[PDB]
């Protein structure tokens, strides 16, 4: 029985209910910049191309893990499924590491969310993404912990699959996020 | 899968047709130029339909036809056993009250509450996530 | 003392039965106790209805059930 | 203006129609059957109620009476 | 009208699927809600009390009226412990019939009771008001045993 | 021989029975059930307020309001019957009968049904308890415009709550959606095929997939507001593009809203519809595919609500907007041509139908006519539009909305309403509304503006606001013959032994017992067209109806 996965339609349905979140963000962001004539990056702002290529390297190179720990899930291998999620993990928090370095530096520098129409944007922009790569942490450490309690299933093994592509929908929306303010400017 | 898909694609199509001709009529003749909401808006509403209707088109181009897609199909086809259905459960109600809770602390800004709520929806969350995996107890 | 098993089915397990002219004149009590609450200081008049309100509902609920006792409906 | 009049009629109006169609309509006949008159005959189907109460044919006495 | 009559018909299982028109009913009993009400109630409470099924008949009993009678209460779910009431208000006639294990309980003492009460009430033609005070004397008549 | 019944069902049931059952349960009828009962609850208490309004609208001068309690009054009425109640209850109708019409044993997620009915429910009590603040509730409009909202404007805690409780109840409301759209997809009797379901099914459908479009940008959209009035955070800025910003946000949210509301209720109709007129219904994929034309299209029009703001480019969203207008009049000559040449009986669903039918159209007529922008520049924030959208409003959700429940009362309860009470219910709500709501288009079109408190005596309508108030005071006394009749066909009433108390009946709903068991279903027909318990109950009927299903 089952010939389609339900639980794969539903986070399907629900990944573009959340891509019409970050329209909306993404709408806030680009109306105030046709406002913002010349130097629309204002006065103290100066973004460090050196330090945000580094962390979108290590994003892609988690989705890549992801997809192997899938691979491994496919067949009834829990322990590689570990592994390779356990490397998701921590290649995830060294983003929001740096990420949250790049606030520091930023914030005592000038640039904050009550200084100028920039920063408020930027700062919403890139910290709901943020909020959304905590979520999907949550999620790893509750599905290892599942697979630790019980024995390895066609459900642990779909649970897995969902968890990996709402990654995958993390990492397209920063891709998204990144050529739109690091580049196109 | 095939109407699915069919319903998405259509949908698909009128929302990139909508999306493209006020882009470029927003372009011309207006005011101030491309409008830059309604054209985000229009352009992610049409992603949406894209992911929605790709995902159903590659369902359904690898799968047999199910008992459900087919007429002069018999009721005793589908004879068989479904997946996995929770009977009673309370842990929405207490990861409502925990969102609630975080909201309420939202609203009036109190970050000890925000804090509050956001260690019970992670708790509560847990819960449901586990609640049909716990083995037995070690004693 | 006892109650029907087939309400209150571990009846034989433990208290289980509450006598109804208790909750009868505790209603009555806590009605004449809101009302009595409106002697005093409280200028203004914006708890005086909540005050009425509140024993209104009281007194109509212990009458309801009382006349339901008393035609068989319940019971 | 007319403040009393506006005061009536406000108050009076939706009690008046209100009447006036729950006579018109609350007075009609229900679907329910008229109630068995012990003169005529029992035309009805023959009737038998059980007591559901006690959860899970020699016959051993018996009585009669003819009213 | 035994062959599944017009909006009845047979399922995949032995279940009947039938119909009414709009602006019909499907119990029609003579008599008023809240009789019903009260008679229901009555045979809920003494069949409690009691420990003992109590059932009511009212159609016919156009044959020797005591085997009529005890072939009906062959009908009622548990009849080794059952008490049966039946009236036909044509021929007039009031019988209670019993069961083997409701015997010694009290039933020899409270059948003539209740047919006298049900008759008592009868002679002025209130059926539900007779059925209901036959049922409330014998209930508290049998014991639980 | 005999069959042994009860002299009359069982009134209520025992101690203890629903307590726990309505806090650890997943079954979607009791949440379908607890969605109607606390949807008709916040009904009452907007309609309150409405009360209020109007008592003080008569009578010019302030007699016992104030302009900031006026405000409020009008800003949370409108909050709570948009959002508390209409689309609250479209999930409630939902998830009492979608799983029968598809001949599924449960929804996809009964987990997540109980946590966004407990979401609803929570967020809606967060948004209204803003009434024990010290500077009242919210105070602004229902559409909360761009400058107004910041802090220096409106600086009350009633505004954060109504925020809050607003993304609370539309995350529980994307959780349904995604369960519809789920269990449509999955669950689904082994010989329905998709152009086989009820037309119901199809409006949910769609809907789910409005809703899934819709809500988040509102999320986003109120979240971008919090941050603004939490941390100063200049995104509504005038200095920028944000006073139409937002505008433009909040209606790309809010058209889909409004016909979010209203297709699961033209299913509701054209389920009832055939039933009552003893026909098939007309034009099946005429009406599917006028649902489709509709959704794709409510998502192009949302500037037809900023004519006056003279910043969008008119000739676009008036050429989509008289487009959405023609689907709309196709559905309508369907509904008509099911009824064509029938054999009519009005029961209480069919009188609320066709009270639908009428009021639904005089909306719509005023609504196409508001569609042009050279006369949406007098007509516009007047007294026209409220009449226009309280002529739509009122007779797609709350007509339908009674139908549904008249129609499928027995199929929950197992028991009847009584008719008589039903018909004069109809008859108050029929007089009452048309009673206050018809001389506002007068109201609006001589000058007078929508959300004004007070007005003065030399000015003109003092008598059309009297009757108006009339016709509002007969409305709210029409809700107590309702009320009666469920409270006592609840537990007393003329109860149903059999399957379909509306025969010639439809949608697979009707081919089980009268309460459903647990699943639903002992036994399934053979699924051949859109009307299986028609065929199974009527098998005479099969060839007739194959033979001339094309004469026209
Ligand atoms: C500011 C500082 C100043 C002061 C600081 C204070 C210092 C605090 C230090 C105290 C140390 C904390 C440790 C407490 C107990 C340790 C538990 C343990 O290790 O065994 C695992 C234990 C195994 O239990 P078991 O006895 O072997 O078998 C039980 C059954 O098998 C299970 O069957 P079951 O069906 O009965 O399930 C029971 C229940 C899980 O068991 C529980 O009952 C947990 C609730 C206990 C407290 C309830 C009190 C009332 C709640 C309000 O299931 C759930 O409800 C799932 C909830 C998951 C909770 C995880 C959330 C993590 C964040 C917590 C914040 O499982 C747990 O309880 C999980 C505990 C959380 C993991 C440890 C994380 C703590 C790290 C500290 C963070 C900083
Ligand atoms: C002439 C023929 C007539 C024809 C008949 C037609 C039938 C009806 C037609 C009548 C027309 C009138 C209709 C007008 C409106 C009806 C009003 C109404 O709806 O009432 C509810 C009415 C009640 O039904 P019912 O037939 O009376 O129920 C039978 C009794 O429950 C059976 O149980 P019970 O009554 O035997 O139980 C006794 C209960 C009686 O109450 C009830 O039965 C239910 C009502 C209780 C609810 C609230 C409890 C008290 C809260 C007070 C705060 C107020 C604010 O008392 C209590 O236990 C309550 C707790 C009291 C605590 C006392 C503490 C004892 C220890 C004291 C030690 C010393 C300490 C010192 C101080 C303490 C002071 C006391 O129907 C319902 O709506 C609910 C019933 C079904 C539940 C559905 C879910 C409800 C959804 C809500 C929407
Ligand atoms: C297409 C289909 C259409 C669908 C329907 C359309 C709806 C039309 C609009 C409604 C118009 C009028 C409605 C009148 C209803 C008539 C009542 C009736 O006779 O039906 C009996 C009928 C029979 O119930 P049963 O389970 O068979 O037997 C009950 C047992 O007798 C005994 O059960 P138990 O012992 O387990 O406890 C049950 C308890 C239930 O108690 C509660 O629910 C607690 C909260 C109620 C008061 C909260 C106020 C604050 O009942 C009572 O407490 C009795 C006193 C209640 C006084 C209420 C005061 C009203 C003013 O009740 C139902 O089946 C209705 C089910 C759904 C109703 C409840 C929905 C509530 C959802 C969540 C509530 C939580 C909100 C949180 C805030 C509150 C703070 C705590
Ligand atoms: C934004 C709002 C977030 C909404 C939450 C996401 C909803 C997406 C649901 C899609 C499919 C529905 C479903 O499968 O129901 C499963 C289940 C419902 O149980 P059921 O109805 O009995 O169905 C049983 C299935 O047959 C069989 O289900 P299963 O037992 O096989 O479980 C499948 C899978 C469930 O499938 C998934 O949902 C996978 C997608 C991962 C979601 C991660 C998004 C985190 C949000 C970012 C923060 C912004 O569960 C897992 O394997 C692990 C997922 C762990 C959830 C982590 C959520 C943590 C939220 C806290 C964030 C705070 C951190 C920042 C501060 O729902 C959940 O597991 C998630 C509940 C979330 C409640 C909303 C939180 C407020
Ligand atoms: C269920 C709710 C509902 C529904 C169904 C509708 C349906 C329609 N609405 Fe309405 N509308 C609202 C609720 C609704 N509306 C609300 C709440 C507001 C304002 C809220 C706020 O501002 O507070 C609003 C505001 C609103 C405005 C802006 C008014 C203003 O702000 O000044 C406009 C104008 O473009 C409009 C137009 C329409 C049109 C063209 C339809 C069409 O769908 C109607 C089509 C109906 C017909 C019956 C045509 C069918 C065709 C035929 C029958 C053939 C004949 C055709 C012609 C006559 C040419 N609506
Ligand atoms: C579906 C939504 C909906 C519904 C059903 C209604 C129903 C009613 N509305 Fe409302 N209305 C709106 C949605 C709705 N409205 C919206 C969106 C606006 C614009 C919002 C904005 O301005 O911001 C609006 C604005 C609005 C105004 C303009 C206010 C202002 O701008 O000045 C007026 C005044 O004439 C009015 C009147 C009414 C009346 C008389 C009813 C009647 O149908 C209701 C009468 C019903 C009852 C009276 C209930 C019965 C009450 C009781 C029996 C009390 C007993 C109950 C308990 C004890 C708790 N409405
Ligand atoms: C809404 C969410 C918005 C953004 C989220 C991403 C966070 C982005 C983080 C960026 C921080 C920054 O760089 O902003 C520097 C400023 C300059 O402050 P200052 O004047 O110079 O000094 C004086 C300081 N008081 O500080 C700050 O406002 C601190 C920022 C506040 C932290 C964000 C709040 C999180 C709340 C989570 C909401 C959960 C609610 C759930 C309920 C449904
Ligand atoms: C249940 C919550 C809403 C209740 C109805 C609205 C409450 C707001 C106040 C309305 C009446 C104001 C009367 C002021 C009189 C002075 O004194
Ligand atoms: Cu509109
Ligand atoms: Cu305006």
């Amino acid at each position: 029985l089952n010939r389609p996965n339900m639980v794969s339609v539903g986070t399907i349905v629900w990944l573009s209910s959340e891509l019409m979140f970050f329209a909306g963000l993404f709408a806030m962001y680009f109306t105030a910049r046709a406002q913002a004539g010349g130097a629309w990056p204002p006065e103290p702002t100066e973004l460090n191309l050196a330090l945000a290529v580094p962390v979108t390297l290590v994003l892609i190179a988690s989705s890549f893990t992801c997809q192997m720990g899938v691979f491994a899930a496919e067949r009834g291998d829990v322990f590689g499924l570990r592994r390779w999620y356990v490397i998701t993990f921590l290649m995830g928090l060294f983003f929001v590491l740096g990420q949250g370095y790049e606030y520091i530096h930023l914030v005592e520098h000038g640039t904050t969310i009550p200084g100028s129409a920039y920063g408020s944007v930027f700062y919403l922009a890139t910290g709901f993404h943020g909020l959304h790569v905590i979520g999907g942490l949550v999620a790893f450490v509750l599905l290892l912990a599942r697979t630790k309690m019980s024995k390895f299933t066609p459900a642990q093994a779909t649970a897995a699959i969902v968890v990996s592509y709402y990654w995958h929908f993390v990492d397209i929306v920063w891709i998204a996020l990144f050529a739109t303010i690091y580049f196109v400017r | 899968m095939h109407i699915e898909a069919r319903l998405f694609e259509i949908l698909t199509a009128f929302f990139a047709l909508a999306a493209v001709v006020y882009a470029v009529l927003t372009a011309m003749f207006a005011t101030g130029g491309v409008e830059w909401a309604g054209t985000t808006a229009l352009v992610l509403t049409t992603g949406l339909t894209l992911i929605t209707g790709t995902f159903f088109r590659f369902v359904a181009r690898r799968l047999d036809t199910r008992p459900e897609d087919y007429e002069d199909a018999e009721i005793s086809d589908g004879a068989g056993e479904l997946g996995f259905f929770a009977p009673h459960s309370w842990w929405p109600i207490l990861i409502s009250l925990s969102f609630s809770t975080a909201a309420v602390g939202a609203a009036l800004w109190l970050p000890w509450l925000i804090a509050a709520g956001v260690a019970f929806v992670i708790t509560s969350v847990c819960g449901l996530v586990f609640e049909y995996y716990w083995g037995p107890e070690k004693h | 003392t006892g109650v029907d098993v087939e309400d209150v089915p571990s009846a034989e397990w433990g208290w289980s039965h509450m006598p109804i002219g208790v909750m009868h004149i505790g209603g009555l009590l806590s009605a004449a106790f809101l009302l009595v609450m409106m002697r005093g200081n409280h200028v203004g008049h914006v708890e005086d209805w909540f005050l009425i309100g509140f024993a209104a509902v009281i007194v109509a609920l212990v009458g309801r059930n009382w006349w339901l006792r008393r035609r068989g409906w319940i019971r | 203006m007319s403040t009393a009049l506006t005061h009536g009629l406000i108050g009076g109006v939706p009690l008046v129609l209100f009447a006036v169609l729950a006579l018109i309509f609350l007075t009609r006949k229900g679907p329910h059957p008229d109630t068995y008159k012990m003169s005529d005959p029992w035309t009805h189907a023959p009737i038998l109620w059980a007591a559901e109460e006690p959860r899970e044919v020699v016959i051993g006495g018996g009585a009669s009476g003819k009213w | 009208e035994l062959d599944l009559p017009y909006g009845s018909a047979l399922t995949s299982s032995g279940r009947i699927s039938a119909v009414t028109e709009p602006g019909e009913l499907s119990v029609h009993y003579p008599f008023p809600t809240m009789d019903l009400v009260v008679l229901d109630d009555a045979l809920k409470y003494g069949s409690r009390a009691a420990k003992a099924r109590f059932a009511v008949y009212i159609g016919p009993l156009g044959a020797d009226t005591a085997a009529t009678a005890r072939e009906i209460l062959a009908n009622v779910p548990t009849p080794e412990n059952a008490v049966l009431l039946a009236v036909s208000p044509d021929q007039r006639a009031i019988e209670v019939v019993y069961g083997a294990d409701v015997k010694g309980r009290g039933i020899e003492s409270a059948a003539p009771l209740g047919v006298s009460a049900a008759a008592a009430s009868f002679k002025e033609g209130n059926l539900i008001d007779g059925l209901i005070s036959a049922v409330r004397v014998m209930s508290a008549g049998v014991s639980p045993a | 021989e005999l069959e042994a019944r009860r002299p009359f069902p069982e009134r209520m049931g025992p101690k203890g029975n629903l307590i726990y059952k309505l806090i650890t349960t997943t079954d979607h009828k009791l949440i379908g059930i607890m969605y109607c009962v606390v949807c008709f609850a916040f009904f009452l208490v907007g309609g309150l307020m409405a009360l209020f309004m109007r008592t003080e609208l008569a009578m010019p001068g302030l007699q016992f309001l104030s302009n900031e309690q006026f405000n409020q009054l009008f800003t949370m009425h409108g909050t709570v019957m948009l959002l508390f109640y209409a689309t609250p209850i479209v999930f409630g109708f939902a998830n009492l009968v979608l799983p029968l019409q598809i001949g599924a044993p449960d929804v996809a997620f009964p987990r997540l049904n109980a946590l966004s009915f407990w979401l609803f429910l929570f967020g809606a009590l967060i948004a209204i308890a803003g009434f024990i603040t010290p500077g009242g509730a919210a105070d602004f409009g229902w559409t909360a415009y761009s400058p107004l909202t910041d802090a220096i404007h409106s600086p009350g805690a009633g505004g954060d709550l109504w925020i809050m409780g607003l993304a609370v109840g539309g995350l529980g409301t994307i959780l349904g959606g995604v369960n519809m759209i789920t269990t449509v997809v999955c669950m689904r009797a082994p010989g329905m095929t998709m152009f086989r379901m009820p037309i119901f099914t199809w409006n949910i459908l769609v809907t789910s997939i409005l809703v899934l479009i819709a809500f988040p940008i509102l999320t986003a959209a109120l979240f971008g507001l919090a941050a603004d009035r939490h941390l100063g955070a200049h995104i509504y800025d005038p200095a920028n593009g944000g006073v139409l910003l937002w505008q433009h946000l909040f209606w790309f949210f809010g058209h889909p809203e409004v016909y979010i509301i209203a297709l699961p209720f033209f299913g509701i109709v054209s389920e009832i519809f055939p039933v009552f007129s003893r026909k098939p219904i007309f034009g099946y994929t005429t009406l599917i595919y006028a649902t489709l034309a509709i959704a794709a299209l409510s998502v192009a029009v949302w500037a037809h609500h900023m004519y006056a703001t003279g910043a969008v480019l008119l000739p676009f969203f008036s050429f989509m907007t008289f487009l959405i207008a023609v689907p709309t009049g196709i559905k309508f000559f369907n509904w008509i041509g099911t009824m064509w040449k029938g054999q009519l009986t009005f029961e209480t669903p069919m009188l609320f139908s066709v009270g639908f039918l009428i009021t639904f159209l005089l909306g719509g007529l005023s609504g196409v006519l508001l569609a042009s922008p050279p006369l949406d520049f007098h007509v516009t924030d007047s007294y026209f539009v409220i009449a226009h959208f309280h002529y739509v409003l009122f007779g797609t959700i709350v007509f339908a909305t009674y139908a549904g429940i008249y129609f499928w009362f027995p199929k929950m309860t197992g028991r009847l309403l009584d008719e008589r009470l039903g018909k004069l219910h109809f008859w108050l709500t029929f007089i009452g509304f048309h009673t206050t709501f018809l001389v506002q288009h007068w109201l609006g079109d001589e000058g007078m503006p929508r959300r004004y408190a007070d007005y003065l005596p030399t000015d003109g309508f003092t008598t059309l606001n009297v009757i108006s108030t009339v016709g509002a005071f007969i409305l709210g006394v029409s809700m107590l013959p309702f009320v009666w009749n469920v409270f006592k066909s609840w537990r007393y009433g003329e109860p149903v032994t059999v399957d379909d108390p509306w025969g010639y009946g439809n949608s697979l709903e009707w081919a089980t017992s009268c309460p459903p068991p647990r699943h639903n279903f002992t036994e399934l027909p053979r699924i051949r067209s859109e009307r299986p318990a028609f065929e199974l109950h009527y098998p005479h009927m099969v060839e007739r109806m194959r033979a001339e299903a094309h004469v026209g």
